[PDB]
């Protein structure tokens, strides 16, 4: 039928308001797998967003440092910074500072509030601070990248210049933190099996999980736009042009379900093409030798049963031979 | 002998070829072996058992 | 044909009475899905009251285990065959070789 | 309206009977049984899900208790048919309610070869690979970086 | 739905009396014409009976009390 | 740029043979290579418009487990060869072809009575062999266009289509594609690095056009997508 099936979602669970469980039913026998794989490979790497990319402590210039004033190592600081999500406007690169001291732990709310950026979780704890005599400050630069940049490409970007001895964090520009698609069997009234898809995703909270799903779907649609039928249907136009003479007439009489006897008898009169025979009334047949009862009956049966008849008046013959 | 017969053709000598997944479309690590085996359908068809 | 064979398959297929064996080596005269007519060579032909050989291939008939048993011709017209050679592969055979 | 019409519809197997069959096996368990029965686990209770085919799909973690390999073993299925029977099968003969063997306190749902091989490969660490020495926030980020 | 009944074994003395009271509740709900005290989710009588037993508001003593009460109601209506 | 990247475009449908063809998608920024490759491969292997044979009719033989004096191969081998045959129809969706042959010789696809919108992908495809002078074969072959694959068993709908004994049913195995491989490589770009050009090779039946099949698969995937895109609680 060349007409596929379109799924209709029946469940979008929004438990905890930051982890979604969407369903899709029904699909065909193999569409669920490929759709889940494509969506996962898109949301993992090819999904633009924003995350921390550079960090610089005013007193520490190495990832390894017995830094006072904090009860956590620099590794935990970098980890908590990587775990800090933030949404920025059209400005694709912006720095912020963390000039703050005190007794309790510094959180995301203590970041210098700028209208160009927006923190997703102000209560997100960043670093536990020493209760007394601990005045530490650090600057953090975020950018608008494409996806996950592991420590290999990160250390390469370090190897590029690193003039000041700038610290580094693992950049995860993908807003989604985790995603898992699962295929199962769904049944129509008599269909054997259909791919019922269940996608459980969890993001950094900077955007809705359904919003990230929609964005990935739109980006894949934009990628595929280059060859989407060139149009909706690409052919809302039918045209039927037919000449008066039929193409069967140009074919020889040997393609009309006739015995070798009838074929030889028709070739005896030098009538090869069918059009050379349709313009001939049966009066010119029974006079021809070897055209009695069986041959004539077979001819009249296998010639006129195809819609036409024997003996007609036309002038467009033979075009073009 | 089997190794030299394999190396006669362009097939790998180790007998294990890198395989791609049909669903995820990624590369299977630990190159799996693959070949041509002669198999038989036993006379225990399910249509006479169910 | 089984790829990794043992050589013995070239005997079990001919030593049994499953395939059409050539009682007298001759030239193929008539190939058909039902019968095979061979013209005996002059030397192997009897000096009197002789003629040509005919092997009536058995078609799909019930076996003793509710399985199909059928012989398929594997020769061409005019193709000379030797005595003892296979003419028609029976069930689960291929050119005089066992193929289960 | 009568038994004859229902029988004719079942024989014809129209599109209107399959949903009825799915509904009647919504929470109606059945009993799976191995041909040689040795202990209590020779017969177990299971909720059936309909599959298109002529074979019975079985859970891998229970065949080990069944001592049933997949080389051509044939097993039987029985129906409770009674409210008391269905409740007993869901309460006592269910697979979840039988995880310790009655002989020894060892769990009879010990994993089989395939899953344990997969987990061993997953946990057998090497000395050098892609990403050796980096830092990850949580298991979700590790799974993301791996996939 | 229902996958495990361990909590029911915690609430009842054993499994035999548990299944007996569950069967009594199922008979009351299916052919007895009694309404389920817990909103079902497209489940059979056995599942809703097990759920109402697990919630702790239905057991053998409660079922006997309800039977005595319906008997008293029958006799009060016969007056 | 960091955002709002480009989209690929077809540049070549160069075929190394009559059936084995190759296409080149370029350019792709990053990660889209394997994604699009696996997606297109699965869409092509799953279902494409095919035009295989569905129903056959021979006046002589009554059932596929019979024989016929004159033909070398058996009826089952004939059905297998017909299933292996490929054909292209354009105008209608179902068609009936007539094959009439006589005399000793290999009866192939070139011996059938073709039509206007019916195109044989290869005439050398052997069908059977007539090994008798006074032997003839006159057969009717039904070919319909479908989506996917359906066996000859589940396709039955009523009990009158099989009442004519001459009508025989073969499993409708229509699939223009047969093997689809793909690989990404370094693309040639104006000024940047790490761009993936995807070369997709296809060994097909030669019936469908490579560009046409690629665009059809892309449109099917995009329709499934667009159904998935504007997601909202609707039942
Ligand atoms: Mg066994």
């Amino acid at each position: 039928v060349t007409e596929f099936l379109k799924p209709r979602l029946v469940d979008i669970e929004q438990v905890s308001s930051t982890h979604a469980k969407v369903t899709l039913e029904p699909l065909e026998r193999g569409f669920g797998h490929t759709l889940g794989n494509a969506l996962r490979r898109i949301l993992l790497s090819s999904m633009p967003g924003c995350a921390v990319t550079e960090v610089e402590i005013d007193g520490v210039l190495h990832e390894y440092s017995t830094k006072e004033g904090v009860q956590e190592d620099i590794l935990e600081i970098l980890l908590n910074l990587k775990g800090l999500a933030v949404r920025v406007q059209g400005k694709d690169e912006v720095i912020l500072t963390l000039n703050k001291s005190g007794i309790g732990p510094v959180t995301a709310a203590d970041i210098t509030h700028d209208g160009d950026v927006e923190i997703v979780k102000p209560q997100h704890v960043i670093c536990h601070l020493t209760d007394e005599n601990a005045s530490i400050s650090m600057r953090i630069k975020v950018q608008r990248g494409r996806g996950y940049v592991p420590a290999s490409t990160r250390i390469h970007s370090e190897e590029d210049e690193r003039p000041i001895g700038r610290l580094l964090v693992d950049a995860c520009y993908s807003p989604v933190e985790r995603i898992a698609y699962n295929v199962e069997a769904a049944r129509v009234e008599q269909r054997t099996d259909l791919d019922k898809l269940v996608i459980e995703m969890e993001t950094n909270g900077t955007i809705d999980p359904e919003e990230a799903i929609r964005r990935a779907a739109t980006i894949l649609a934009e990628q595929l736009e280059a060859f989407v039928d060139l149009r909706d249907v690409r052919q809302p136009e039918v045209k039927e042009e037919k000449p008066e003479f039929d193409p069967i007439l140009l074919r020889p009489v040997d393609d009309l379900e006739l015995t070798v006897r009838s074929a030889n008898c028709l070739k005896a009169e030098a009538i090869h093409y069918i059009g050379d025979l349709v313009q001939r009334t049966e009066v010119e047949l029974l006079k021809t030798p070897n055209l009695g009862k069986k041959s004539l009956t077979e001819i009249k049966d296998v010639l006129a049963s195809r819609g036409l008849s024997l003996g007609m008046r036309l002038e467009n013959w033979p075009p073009a031979s | 002998e089997i190794k030299e017969l394999l190396k006669l053709g362009d097939l790998p000598t180790s007998g294990q070829i890198r395989l791609y997944d049909g669903r995820t479309g990624e590369q299977f690590e630990r190159p799996v072996t693959v070949g041509y085996m002669y198999m038989l359908k036993l006379n225990h068809l399910v249509d006479d058992k169910m | 044909k089984p790829l990794v064979g043992t050589g013995m398959e070239r005997a079990v297929a001919v030593d049994s009475g499953v395939t059409a064996v050539a009682k007298r080596g001759g030239v193929v005269q008539y190939v058909d899905a039902s019968r095979i007519v061979i013209k005996v060579n002059e030397d192997e032909m009897y000096p009197g009251e002789a003629g040509i050989d005919i092997y009536n291939l058995t078609k799909y008939t019930r076996s003793n285990q509710n399985t199909c048993i059928n012989q398929m011709p594997c020769v061409s017209l005019g193709e000379p065959v030797e005595r003892g050679d296979v003419l028609a592969d029976g069930p689960s055979t291929d050119l005089g070789e066992l193929a289960l | 309206t009568t038994i004859k019409a229902a029988k004719k519809m079942v024989e014809r197997e129209e599109a209107v009977v399959w949903d009825i069959l799915d509904e009647v096996i919504r929470e109606h368990p059945v009993l799976l049984n191995r041909a040689p029965t040795l202990h209590r686990l020779g017969i177990q209770a299971f909720e059936p899900v309909l599959i298109e085919g002529k074979a019975i799909q079985l859970h891998p973690l229970v065949c080990a208790a069944y001592n049933a390999d997949f080389d051509g073993d044939q097993m039987a299925v029985h129906v409770p048919l009674t409210l008391e029977a269905q409740l007993e099968a869901r309460a006592l003969m269910m697979s979840t309610n039988n995880i310790l063997s009655p002989a020894n306190g060892e769990p009879i749902i010990v994993p089989s070869q395939d899953v344990v091989l997969g987990l061993y490969y997953m946990t057998r660490d090497c000395v050098n690979a892609k990403g050796e020495g980096m830092v990850l926030t949580g298991p979700k980020e590790a799974e993301r970086l791996y996939r | 739905a229902r996958v495990t009944v361990q909590d029911a074994v915690e609430k009842i003395g054993n499994r035999f009396d548990l299944v007996l009271v569950a069967a009594r509740r199922a008979r009351q709900m299916q052919v007895g014409g009694k309404d389920p005290l817990v909103p079902e989710e497209n489940d059979k009588t056995t599942v809703i009976a097990l759920r109402e037993i697990e919630e702790g508001l239905i057991n053998n003593q409660i079922l006997d009390v309800r039977e005595r009460q319906e008997q008293q109601e029958q006799e009060a209506a016969e007056l």
